[PDB]
């Protein structure tokens, strides 16, 4: 029921820049919303969890933030070898839902 | 001298009101901070 | 070493009932739940209901509250899962997530059960 | 002029003779308490409770005073109402915020006339915070009250 969009559909970025990527809310998820990417063929990954902190064992290259119905995460420096598509998901009202898809691209 | 018909006057209110955030909620909270939501300026539904 | 294996690609007919398995080892069982979702290949990750590890009761989600049932069998780490009446609409993987009833987040690890049916 | 911070008790009444663009509500403030703020700018009222840290001396001169908006509850936008002297009562009520305002003009500067004026409301808000101290934002000269 939960609406959980996020824009650019699809951007791209070059090698060593910094991009801003959010995700939109419809209802309040107030803390409550992760951070995941899925790599093509590959069961999913933890970034963010609870909006701020980080998980011990990912690359630290990147930091998440936000409030409200707004939200965030800033790639300090990206590196070509990803090619991720980032997952929404909140965790705050049931159904669990998720988000399409930001898929990063190189030029 | 008796009524003829009754009339009911409610306003239009083009949302439900969000009961799913506070029952159908993941993390309920706790007693000393027990976490309080006013809900308000919409049609309620209480048969579900 | 905590992993959690599962069962082979599956191939069936619109209609038929399969049995997928969830084997865990590493950790303390009892501990933490046995979280489900599904993932159509052109669409995102749905939640499709839990079930706890002492009482067995299969708490669906709000969509998927029909055909999908959650089948446990204690005392050897397993979290099956059963499809029945399947249709050509569910082309997805099935992923098995062992997630607790407090954090709420997942560590989903499944290598993928391709359930393909024509 | 200058605007130093004052209890707030149980109530307050406001008065003043465009000088000052609003008030900054609260318990503790610096980001620890959830703090109530209000903008009068660019004839577009804003309220915001967000949980404002606040500067050594909090004044306007974009927008410097409700700076670092984070983790916000509420918000609020409507339009605002323009020798006259300009009534104000800010009460805190059953979790209820309420403005009540009436401007009628002036022919004097010495103190505030003998005459009758009543303050209709004008706008309620519902949040419930506790509050107890608050501060206001070519020198002007203002009067505040106790309810
Ligand atoms: C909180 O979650 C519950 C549980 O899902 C929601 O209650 C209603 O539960 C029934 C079954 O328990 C479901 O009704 C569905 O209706 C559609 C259309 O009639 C039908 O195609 C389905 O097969 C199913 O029977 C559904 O989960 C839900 N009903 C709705 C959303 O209309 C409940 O609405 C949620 N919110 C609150 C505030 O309780
Ligand atoms: C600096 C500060 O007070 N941060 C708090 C954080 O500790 C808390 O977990 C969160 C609740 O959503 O609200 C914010
Ligand atoms: C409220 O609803 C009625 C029909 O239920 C409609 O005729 C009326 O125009 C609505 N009022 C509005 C949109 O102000």
């Amino acid at each position: 029921d939960i609406q959980m969009t996020q824009s650019p559909s699809s951007l791209s970025a070059s090698v060593g820049d910094r991009v801003t990527i959010t995700c939109r809310a419809s209802q309040s998820v107030s803390n409550f919303l992760h951070w995941y990417q899925q790599k093509p063929g590959k069961a999913p990954k933890l970034l963010i969890y609870y909006a701020s902190q980080s998980i011990s064992g990912v690359p630290s290259r990147f930091s998440g933030s936000g409030s409200g119905t707004d939200f965030t995460l800033t790639i300090s420096s990206l590196q070509p070898e990803d090619f991720a598509t980032y997952y929404c998901q909140q965790s705050n009202t049931w159904p669990l839902t998720f988000g399409q898809g930001t898929k990063l691209e190189i030029k | 001298v008796q009524p003829t018909e009754s009339i009911v006057r409610f306003p239009n209110i083009t949302n439900l009101c969000p009961f799913g955030e506070v029952f159908n909620a993941t993390r309920f909270a706790s007693v000393y901070a027990w976490n309080r939501k006013r809900i308000s300026n919409c049609v309620a539904d209480y048969s579900v | 070493q905590v992993q959690l294996v599962q069962s082979g690609s599956e191939l069936k007919k619109p209609g038929a009932s399969v049995k997928v398995s969830c084997k865990a080892s590493g950790y303390t069982f009892t501990d933490y739940g046995m979280n489900w979702v599904r993932q159509a290949p052109g669409q995102g990750l749905e939640w499709m209901g839990w079930i706890n590890t002492y009482s067995g009761e299969p708490t669906y989600a709000d969509d998927f509250r029909g055909r999908f049932v959650f089948s446990l069998d204690t005392s050897v780490s397993t979290a099956y899962l059963q499809i029945c009446s399947l249709k050509a609409e569910d082309t997805a993987v099935y992923y098995c997530a062992r997630g607790g009833n407090w954090d709420w987040y997942f560590d989903v690890w499944g290598q993928g059960t391709l359930v393909t049916v024509s | 002029f200058d605007n130093p911070v004052l209890p707030f008790n149980d109530g307050v009444y406001f008065a003043s003779t465009n000088i000052i663009r609003g008030w900054i509500f609260g318990t503790t403030l610096d980001s620890k308490t959830q703090s109530l703020l209000i903008v009068n700018n660019a004839t577009n009222v804003v309220i915001k409770v967000c949980e404002f840290q606040f500067c050594n001396d909090p004044f306007l001169h974009e927008f410097r005073v409700y700076s670092s908006a984070n983790n916000c509850t509420f918000e609020y936008v409507s339009q605002p109402f323009l020798k006259n002297l300009r009534e104000f009562v800010f009460k805190n009520i059953d979790g209820y915020f309420k403005i009540y305002s009436k401007h009628t003009p002036i022919n004097l500067v010495r103190g505030l006339p003998q005459g009758f004026s009543a303050l209709e409301p004008l706008v309620d808000l519902p949040i419930g915070i506790n509050i107890t101290r608050f501060q206001t934002l070519g020198a002007a000269a203002y009067y505040v009250g106790y309810l």
